């Protein structure tokens, strides 16, 4: 519900922009409190998230920690070094 | 050498006072930057009475904005005539008063009326010769009811000698907006009358009033209503700024205007009322003015003059007329209305002309009026506030201020006794 | 005020002196905030007599 | 410069706050994001050094489920993270839980938020707390939250915007007990009160709005819509620019007297609005009449004190002041003989805006209501009256007491709210 109407901003295309009556039914026929939009579901990130937190377990990831953790750095991310004290 | 202070002080003080400055800065002709584009040599020759002199050829008015919330700052600065007020001229507070005459004469307005002091004294040795202080305000609010009925007790010790009015802002019985409203007012009443030389008491119900039925506009706006009160400003300082066959002062009607100065509070009028559709119609002389300022249906107070006598009669021309039936008329109305006339004080009409009209007109007039019938409101307010007072309703607000109990009879005390001897100055 | 109704003398009057709004503003009664100018100053397009 | 603080409490807190701040990031037009791609802005939304805005609010339930719908909705990357928190079991309908076990070990926390919040602020106008009188959390952390923050902060207007349960309908069965024994807290640790039911806004939806079948956020928009008319003089001028400070003045006359009602017009839609010209007068007859209240009392059985009047948009002085001269030229509606008057008005010039999907039509003007009356004196006795009925029979004590609260406070609190009632009646007595 709250991805209905906060996420979603009551997106129903099928659902017409205005009211109208209905004569038998006396009352204005469209309703937005029914018939809700039945798309694809609340879904974000977290099923990727997961499938690669799962994934990344049965590895022949034998190596010491200290060559996973300190590799080769781009060049890019050197410090420009603005302030230095020569002309 | 005649300079003027206008003090400024609340939602309503800065809405017309801006509107104020709005008036007087067009007929002096100063564009909202602050050059003289005006055209007449007399436009500028005593600009300095409200106008302190700049660098490049600029003009700064000479005025005091205070306000305990720092909103409406914001809103005068962003009015037309925004700019032309002086960054250091704003004195501003952090918290409201919440309708609370307490809270703003007491608690908070304190710490801050040092600062309004400390402006207004540079700008008192600023000008050679003040003639006076003036300020706006309502009587019905926390500021102004509050603080700035606080800065007169200060100010009236330090300088005892210059002549200070109230252009205040009285409530309506008929209409209300503030359910304390009664409180305040009987704690500013209080206040008004031990120190303030003439007192003009403005009521916003007869503005309706007259814009519906004098000027029969359908909207108009509070800004109209500011004007009309702006109009009143001007009129009563013009034979100050302009030469005229018989000049006055701010003095020269005060002095002229109480016999007592218990007795000093006023009812202010203006003449020239006519709508927009039929001006062309119009026929403009000294005699439609002086049937125009006498009715009743013309005044901008809430009381009924026919059922007070006049005691003191204060009117300033604007318009180059000459005398002779400007003197004429008010004999007019003073032997046909003697029985509306108190009869110890003869000829009780006060007049004076000054030479200039202003902008857009021939010719203008105000009218200042001291009547039995002001007498009216203030026990209309008692009636209320003894209401109010015996069930000791809206009064922990007060009582957790530090307040006692006693300043509400004394208060109480005294406009009855102002209304008790000035109910036997009728008979 | 097209319709003759509730004032239309004055509104027919001044049907064009009040209605500017250029388009932006979308209530006359923001635009007029400050107040109208049309009042007691009609044609304020003459400056001060100098003849003392 | 001015700044409120909202304290959002239990799940009710939560799903008002969705509305009001969905709400408040569009009238302001912040992205859901928090970047904006006269008006103050200042007062609820905070600037960041990266040019993004961060809501000045305090998200609290004992449940995580609900917050964790928001930290997963679209508005993620607006609220602050540590803004929002969380415990891991609830109080489930019990204020002893919500009190005095559960709340300790998280009320230090809380306090230290709202201390780094208030630290931020640099003008404080006050706290705007939500919650509900039913349930656990609603009631017990408020409780607990609000007594601290007494203490904390002693000058600061703490003003509550509360959920009452409906005279009929109830989405529990211990609910009287807790609405009962958080009375303490909303009498001497409050300076005004909000109460509202379901059931009123129920009816009301479905007369004049036409939606036969409302759900929860059907009354959240309107919830949030009350608010911002309450908040619109903090967040944009106009002629009367008010405050919380004037309206409590205006709206509390005695220290144990701080529940006005709470009223909204127009509230219709847009085939009604169409065809029905909305005027001044036409708007504050409405709001004056019994079936637009809030809460299910009729004030004609009941006498009023004081109103607060807030009207906004293209709103002119003159008809508000027709309006309020027809209102008083009626023997139907009676005010008491100490209040000769009684309206505060204020006034604000930014027209009402509208949420897409919203139920709401397009309205130029709006106006809202609180009435402090002395009406609402028949809702706690039914709550008196259903409460002795239960306590009699020491009915689901048994939790309360294993919880670890004394049971002497019961009948303290039943006698709290009789002496309640006996001022109400008090000041209901006319010196005629
Ligand atoms: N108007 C409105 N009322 C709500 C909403 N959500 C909950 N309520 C009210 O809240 C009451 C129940 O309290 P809850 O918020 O569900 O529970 P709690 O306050 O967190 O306390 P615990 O159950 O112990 O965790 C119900 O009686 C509802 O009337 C809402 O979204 N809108
Ligand atoms: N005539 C007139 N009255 C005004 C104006 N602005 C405010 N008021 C009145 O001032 C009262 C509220 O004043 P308030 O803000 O509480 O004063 P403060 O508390 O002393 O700052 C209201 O009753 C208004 O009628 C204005 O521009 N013109
Ligand atoms: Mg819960």
């Amino acid at each position: 519900t709250y991805d209905d109407h906060y996420n979603r901003h009551n997106y129903n295309p099928g659902l017409p922009a205005l009211r109208t009556w209905n004569g038998q039914k006396l009352l204005w026929l469209p309703e937005k409190s029914d018939f809700p939009l039945v798309a694809p579901p609340t879904n974000y990130g977290l099923l990727e998230q997961l499938q690669q937190k799962w994934l990344a377990s049965k590895t022949s990831l034998k190596e010491s920690i200290y060559t996973t953790s300190y590799p080769r750095l781009p060049v890019c991310a050197m410090s420009r070094r603005e302030h230095a004290i020569p002309v | 050498m005649r300079e003027i202070v206008h003090l400024q002080a609340g939602q309503c003080g800065n809405q017309i006072g801006a509107k104020f400055w709005e008036v007087i800065s067009d007929e002096h002709g100063i564009d909202p930057t602050g050059t003289y584009h005006g055209d007449s040599d007399l436009q500028l020759e005593r600009i300095n009475v409200y106008y302190n002199e700049a660098t490049g050829g600029k003009y700064v008015p000479r005025a005091v904005l205070v306000d305990l919330e720092p909103g409406t700052m914001d809103s005068v600065r962003s009015g037309p005539f925004g700019q032309i007020f002086r960054p250091d001229n704003f004195v501003f507070g952090q918290s409201g008063a919440g309708n609370n005459w307490a809270k703003g004469h007491y608690t908070e307005g304190a710490e801050l009326v040092d600062s309004v002091l400390d402006v207004v004294r540079k700008e008192a040795e600023s000008c050679d010769c003040l003639q006076g202080f003036q300020l706006t305000h309502s009587l019905g609010g926390g500021t102004g009811s509050g603080m700035g009925t606080l800065l007169i007790s200060k100010i009236r010790e330090e300088y005892p000698d210059r002549i200070m009015n109230t252009f205040s802002v009285v409530p309506s019985p008929k209409v209300s907006d503030t359910v304390v409203e009664p409180y305040n007012a009987t704690l500013s009443v209080h206040q008004l009358v031990e120190n303030t030389d003439e007192t003009y008491c403005i009521d916003n119900e007869a503005l309706y009033d007259i814009c519906f039925r004098t000027l029969k506009l359908t909207t108009p706006t509070y800004g109209d209503l500011n004007h009309l009160v702006s109009a009143t400003m001007s009129g009563v300082t013009t034979c100050l700024r302009f030469p005229g066959q018989l000049n006055a002062d701010l003095r020269k009607l005060a002095v002229n205007m109480v016999p007592f100065p218990r007795l000093h509070f006023f009812m202010p009028g203006f003449a020239p009322l006519t709508s927009r559709g039929s001006q062309q119609y119009r026929a403009l002389t000294v005699p439609e003015l002086t049937q125009q300022m006498f009715d009743a249906k013309n005044m901008m107070a809430a009381c009924d003059p026919r059922h007070g006598r006049y005691l003191t009669v204060a009117a300033v021309f604007r318009g180059r007329m000459s005398m002779k039936e400007v003197d004429e008329q008010m004999l007019n109305v003073q032997n046909k209305n003697s029985s509306y006339f108190v009869e110890w004080i003869p000829n009780n009409v006060k007049t004076a002309v000054c030479d200039i009209p202003p902008r857009g007109l021939k010719m203008s007039a105000t009218f200042i009026g001291n009547s039995t019938a002001i007498q009216e409101l203030f026990k209309r307010i008692s009636e209320q506030f003894t209401a109010m007072f015996r069930r000791k309703a809206f009064l922990h607000w007060y009582t957790g201020e530090g307040m006692d109990e006693m300043e509400f009879t004394e208060a109480e005390s005294n406009m009855n006794d102002l209304v008790s001897e000035y109910q036997q100055y009728q008979d | 005020g097209q319709c003759l109704l509730y004032n239309w003398e004055e509104e027919r009057a001044t049907n064009q002196l009040d209605q500017i709004p250029p388009l932006q503003d979308g209530s006359e009664s923001y635009f007029f905030r400050h107040g109208h100018q049309g009042l007691l100053t009609t044609q304020p397009q003459s400056p001060m007599s100098s003849s003392t | 410069m001015r700044e409120c603080i909202s304290i959002h409490v239990g799940q009710a807190g939560v799903q008002i706050g969705n509305a009001c701040w969905e709400l408040y990031c569009l009238e302001h037009g912040i992205q859901p994001d928090g970047q904006m791609p006269d008006d103050s802005f200042n007062t609820f939304f905070s600037e960041t050094g990266a040019g993004k805005h961060v809501p000045r609010a305090v998200f609290v339930d004992l449940e995580p489920t609900v917050v964790d719908e928001v930290r997963t909705g679209t508005y993620r990357q607006l609220f602050h993270p540590e803004q929002l928190i969380t415990g891991k079991e609830d109080a489930a309908n019990n204020y002893a839980r919500g009190h005095y076990t559960i709340g300790k070990e998280i009320v230090d926390l809380v306090l230290d938020r709202i201390r780094k919040l208030a630290d931020l602020c640099t003008g404080l106008q006050g706290f705007l707390i939500f919650h509900s009188f039913g349930g656990g959390t609603g009631s017990g952390f408020a409780s607990l939250l609000m007594e601290r923050l007494s203490v904390d902060y002693g000058k600061k207007s703490k003003l509550e915007f509360a959920i009452y349960p409906a005279p009929q309908v109830s989405t529990a069965v211990v609910e009287p007990y807790n609405s009962i024994l958080t009375t303490h807290t909303t009498l001497e640790h409050s300076d005004c009160a909000f109460m509202v039911d379901n059931e009123a806004i129920y009816d009301i939806c479905r007369r004049n709005l036409d939606i036969e079948r409302p759900t929860y956020t059907n009354l959240n928009r309107l919830i949030g819509q009350i608010v911002s008319s309450i908040t619109a003089s903090l967040r944009f001028d106009g002629a009367l620019n008010v405050d919380l400070t004037e309206f409590q003045t205006n709206l509390v006359p005695y220290p144990r007297i701080h529940f006005p009602l709470a009223t909204y017009a127009p509230v219709i839609s847009a085939e009604k609005a169409y065809h029905e010209q909305l005027s001044v007068a036409e708007i504050t007859n409405a709001c004056f009449e019994p079936a637009n209240q809030m809460v299910k009392c009729d004030p004609r059985h009941g006498k009023y004190m004081a109103c607060c009047m807030l009207y906004r948009g293209d709103v002119v002085p003159k008809d508000v002041n027709a309006a309020i001269a027809t209102i008083k030229t009626k023997r139907t509606i009676q005010f008491v003989d100490w209040c000769p008057t009684g309206f505060k008005v204020g006034i604000n010039y930014q027209p009402p805006t509208v949420v897409p999907g919203g139920d709401l039509a397009k309205v130029q003007r709006a106006v809202c209501m609180l009435s402090n009356t002395t009406a609402i004196a028949e809702a706690w006795a039914r709550l008196d009256h259903k409460f002795d009925l239960m306590y009699a029979k020491r009915a689901f004590v048994h939790w309360y007491v294993g919880e670890g609260m004394e049971e002497g406070e019961f009948s303290e609190a039943r006698e709290d709210l009789a002496a309640l009632e006996k001022d109400y009646e008090e000041v209901g007595v006319d010196s005629v």
